[PDB]
């Protein structure tokens, strides 16, 4: 297999800035009939890689102007002379001059903007679940930025640290921004015995962590 | 023109063996090469083999040598890849691949669109469909956030929408979490209070794994009851 | 012709 390695593996770039990829091979790509296989791919999350730019500078139908290819023998560059959130991904920079084919290990390109605090939302158990014998509470926190964010569950004002689940959404390409849902199991046991239900997060924005809360059995 | 069809989503046993495939159109499946590749979970794309339809020619790599057997229809113009004595590593998502770059005004570069493989000894659960919303008359102003928790599922393809896909701005849906043999799944909408709970907001959830088509509806409601 | 990636050889 010919080595393909590239560099940044991530990178931070607001929008407008430009970029560069840099794509290199343990062997020449020079096929024995004078032409260069090497070709640039962007994954979507969820979908299938797509081409961008095949033979080190040709770009394919559709494929914006921004995006430029370079490189040689064994040196490759990928570039965007402007992004915007459309490229959020992970750039790939194939090789079909050999066999097998072979593919870098990726690049996500991670968008930069300005700060934005989460929105958090408490539920309590639903109706119908504690009917089950179980009571998830849920939180969500929705359109913050950075992603680093914690977020904790102080049950009758306790770290409650057992049985919460965390999934995060990958940078929206609209907001730039992500979310998460913070979700906290008990028995509806459990449940019954305590009156406050609180999910505070900790997230740059705010000196204050974020705190959202509910009462048991009131408005 | 020019579609690579692939089969959808399978479970296999360990030590199965899954049979999937690509049917093509658009370009002449008996002149060139297709490509099988594997795209594990954790990102990185890798060539498993290729196979010349025309006259049946197979090509592998030394890894999948003995885990994979192409095969291809030509009067169907469909190509089968066959994964044996499956195990955990066997678990990624397949695509069938066409590249051509030799002729300026007829470039080919396209993807079929990945069969998700999942191998494991579990068994299918239906997902339990909770509505997710505030409890009285409790809104910040403006805007009110919905949800709907989807739990205790597997296979993992869950298809969430909201008011039949009616419903596309303000709502989130985050990655279904795998807890012990079973999944979760979990997402929110965001609209005005003026429209909910004056106008209905349903959640839409379906598990073709197991035929499940749930139709769970954001009823406003009171103090946990 | 053509190689197992459908170049000209």
């Amino acid at each position: 297999d010919i080595v393909m390695t590239q560099t940044p593996l991530s990178l931070p770039v607001s929008l407008g800035d430009k970029a560069s990829i840099s794509c290199r091979s343990s062997q020449a790509l020079v096929h024995s009939n004078g032409n260069t296989y090497l070709h640039w791919y962007l994954q979507k999350p969820g979908q299938s890689p797509k081409l961008l730019i095949y033979k080190v500078s040709n770009r394919f139908s559709g494929v914006p102007d921004r995006f430029s290819g370079s490189g040689s023998g064994t040196d490759f560059t990928l570039k965007i002379s402007r992004v915007e959130a459309e490229d959020l991904g992970v750039f790939f920079c194939s090789q079909s001059t050999h066999v097998p084919r072979t593919f870098g290990g990726g690049t996500k390109l991670e968008i930069k903007r300005a700060d934005a605090a989460p929105t958090v939302s408490i539920f309590p158990p639903s109706s119908e679940q504690l009917t089950s014998g179980g009571a998830s509470v849920v939180c969500f926190l929705n359109n913050f930025y950075p992603k680093d964010i914690n977020v904790k569950w102080k049950i009758d004002g306790s770290e409650r640290q057992n049985g919460v689940l965390n999934s995060w959404t990958d940078q929206d390409s609209k907001d730039s921004t992500y979310s998460m849902s913070s979700t906290l199991t008990l028995t509806k046991d459990e449940y019954e015995r305590h009156n406050s239900y609180t999910c505070e997060a900790t997230h740059k924005t705010s000196t204050s962590p974020i705190v959202k809360s509910f009462n048991r059995n009131e408005c | 023109e020019v579609n690579l069809q692939q089969s959808g989503t399978v479970l296999a046993r360990p030590g199965a063996s899954v049979r999937m495939s690509c049917k093509a159109s658009g370009y002449s499946f008996t002149s060139y090469w297709l490509h099988w590749i594997k795209q594990r979970p954790g990102q990185g794309l890798e060539w498993i083999g290729g196979i010349y339809p025309g006259n049946r020619d197979t090509r592998y790599t030394q890894r999948f040598k003995d885990k994979a057997k192409l095969t291809a229809v030509t009067s169907a113009n469909t190509a089968y890849m066959e994964l044996s004595s499956l195990t955990n590593e066997d678990s990624a998502v397949y695509y069938c691949s066409i590249i051509y770059f030799d002729y300026a005004d007829f470039i080919m570069d396209y993807w079929g669109q990945g069969t998700t493989v999942t191998v494991s000894s579990a068994k299918t659960t239906a997902p339990s469909v909770y509505p997710l919303a505030p409890v009285c008359g409790d809104t910040t102003g403006s805007s009110v956030t919905l949800g709907c928790l989807v739990k205790g599922y597997f296979p993992e393809p869950v298809t969430l929408t909201w008011n039949s896909g009616s419903l596309s701005s303000g709502v989130h849906t985050f990655p279904a979490v795998l807890q012990s043999d079973l999944y979760t799944l979990s997402s929110s909408v965001t609209v005005t209070s003026s429209t909910w709970p004056s106008q209905s907001i349903t959640c839409n959830v379906a598990h073709p794994a197991s035929s499940t088509k749930v139709d769970k509806k954001i009823e406003p409601r009171g103090p946990t009851i | 012709t053509k190689d197992t990636n459908n170049n000209l050889c």
